[PDB]
């Protein structure tokens, strides 16, 4: 019988870290610096005179404890007391919120195109599909046969055939290979079973 | 059949399920390991500070 | 216990520094472009292109509702407030080598450099914003302004830290 | 002096496993390696939960029954359903 | 007919996704550094009102 | 009382004669191959053949950026490590029967035992992965690892706890 033949799709191996796919370089740096801000603003604001310093507990490294675990999520130990501190806490935990919903959003997505990918199957849609091209032997009794058969889905494959340049056609079994190796994904090639079955 | 030499197809257990692999997130481990790795040395050199007081 | 002064004298000098070369050079990006495509170097200012038959060959940078936005990446006003500050807040520490026990001369500088930073956090998500709309990669100015905020940063909290004990001392 | 804190080896279990579920946790490392091994883990489990979300979300949105066998080579791994051909047929001669 | 060509009417090709650009967030940024700059102020104004 | 010791040592002992016994059986996997198909049994180190006429029959492995990662694998230095690391706090806790007064073998000991069972984590990460690179089930020196590791995790917990009673004493 004749066949059908094409390239291997390639294996998705996974990065180290595919994880961060979702979220861009660029973001992952800059969320850096704004939680250094915050640590420092937030010392700042809490050491100066309530009128004396003695009175909080809100030294850097302290401050710089709180944001951490509020970028988490996780809760905290101690709380800001005065209203501008107050103010501070408020903004970041909104900003946490925002960033945190994204990435999940994005990921789900990210996934779910994924699952419907539906690759060529039967490849008798080769007659529907049209951004993957074909190819068959020069001469072959193929090259009579979609000219000699008359079915309407090889009837369409004929005109493809007859109407794509750079054509469809090859000289060689060997070369045709070569282009099939080639042109990966893209390309793809008839011939008859036994001889794919003795290549692949 | 001397001359077919291919045949690694997924049976016995197959990877095209669904679930994520254990590679798909791999490396937050090895940051999880780093990270505790880290915090022995605080300690260590906490004692050689407070070791000749 | 008073040495830090030596310390906190060091840093802003050379934020300030690394800064203004960082505004002053023409290397943030490396991109394809054009000097009336090849691939090309940029700053903030003005364009200049390499590899090729031209190299050296340079132009004056592409100027050109949310219209009105374009003026603040056109001027890059943050940067230049950025650095001005900065000058501000290093002297007032040179203030305070006169006139002391005031004390309320040394306050503001950590408020300078607290400023100057933030400054530079919005110069640098304005530019990348203006610039993302092609394999790109950053030039060396961009991490010399990312360092000199680590810097203004850490010195104005260390300089606040003074603050803090030589003032208290006073007060039992 | 030992045993400045709550941390025993039981309290040091019930903390870390607060921590894990985003959980009320009173008790606080208050000093730095305890506060540095307090923060890797939180980001631990918030890539998990958040992956594990995504990935269900994504499983309930296609479904695909996947059919059981498909060649001569699983026919003669059988488990149990059995197969013949047509009585009388020539097929059963052919075999 | 026999001149038809442009199948992707249909999406006869399916794109694939990339990540979120710093763009499609900047907002949160602004607000966070003008929320962090008012928070500022307010610590000077209690100051000068506790300066009697 | 005091017998804690016994059980300690006990616990080092029992989990390091795992850990060998892990590393020298070829109890890791249950696959399909052949040793140049059939189910066929690994070692770390060899690939050994059952279910048929080379039942008994073994040949060395197939060892052969991530490029730099293969030497992990081959290596397998993190399993090693965690034998070495639990032998050194086995024999030195044995020591404690003489050379008294200065407890550094438990804490020092203490921090090995728990290396050592950390080292495991890796080990295991490690080769999970790697094998990914079906039909597969865990072979029992997976399980003589894992109980090693937990072992590990509880014996250095009662260790220290006699650490710390023996020399909090001297608060009374
Ligand atoms: N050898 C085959 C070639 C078939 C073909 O490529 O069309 C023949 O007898 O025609
Ligand atoms: N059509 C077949 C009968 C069906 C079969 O062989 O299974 C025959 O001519 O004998």
């Amino acid at each position: 019988g004749i066949s059908i033949m094409i390239k291997k799709p390639q294996k998705s191996k996974p990065g180290v870290f595919s994880f961060l796919d979702p979220l861009a370089y660029e973001i992952w740096m800059c969320i850096v610096f704004a939680y250094i801000g915050v640590s420092v603003v937030l010392f700042l604001v809490s050491r100066f005179s309530p009128y004396s310093e003695s009175t909080n507990e809100f030294g850097i490294f302290n401050s710089l404890w709180f944001s951490l675990g509020a970028f988490m999520q996780q809760g905290c130990d101690i709380s800001p007391r005065s209203l501008s501190g107050r103010i501070v806490g408020g903004v970041w935990w909104f900003f946490t919120l925002i960033i945190i919903s994204s990435y999940t959003a994005n990921l789900a997505a990210f996934l779910t195109v994924e699952r419907m990918v539906s690759p060529i199957e039967s490849a008798e849609d080769l007659s529907k599909q049209t951004e993957i091209a074909y190819g068959t032997l020069d001469s072959g009794s193929t090259k009579e046969f979609f000219r000699r058969s008359k079915i309407a889905v090889f009837d369409k494959m004929w005109t493809y055939m007859r109407s794509a340049e750079p054509s469809v056609f090859v000289r060689t079994t060997a070369e045709g290979v070569a282009r099939v190796r080639k042109s990966k994904g893209k390309y793809a090639y008839l011939l008859e079973s036994t001889m794919n079955e003795y290549i692949e | 059949y001397d001359k077919g030499e291919c045949g690694a197809k997924d049976s016995g257990s197959k990877e095209k399920t669904s679930a994520l692999s254990l590679s798909n997130v791999a490396g937050v481990f090895y940051i999880l390991v780093g990270g505790l790795g880290l915090a022995m040395l605080v300690a260590l050199i906490e004692f050689c500070y407070k070791s000749r007081a | 216990r008073g040495v830090q002064m030596l310390l906190t004298t060091v840093g802003a000098f050379a934020a300030f520094s690394l800064m203004t070369i960082a505004v002053g050079t023409d290397y943030w990006l490396y991109s394809r472009g054009v000097c009336k495509e090849v691939m090309t170097h940029s700053g903030l200012w003005r364009t200049c292109c390499l590899e090729g038959n031209f190299k050296g060959l340079c132009k004056q940078i592409d100027h050109f509702a949310e219209y009105f936005l374009r003026a603040v990446r056109a001027s890059s006003i943050f940067p230049i407030l950025s650095v001005i500050l900065l000058f501000m807040g290093g002297l007032c520490i040179a203030a305070s080598e006169f006139y002391k026990t005031r004390h309320n001369i040394i306050l503001s500088a950590g408020i300078f450099f607290v400023s100057a930073g933030l400054s530079n956090i919005i110069g640098i998500i304005v530019y990348i914003s203006a610039n993302a709309g092609n394999s790109y990669s950053y030039g060396w100015s961009f991490y010399f302004g990312a360092l000199s905020f680590i810097i203004a940063e850490m010195v104005g909290v260390l300089a606040v830290h003074m603050f803090i004990d030589r003032h208290k001392q006073l007060t039992g």
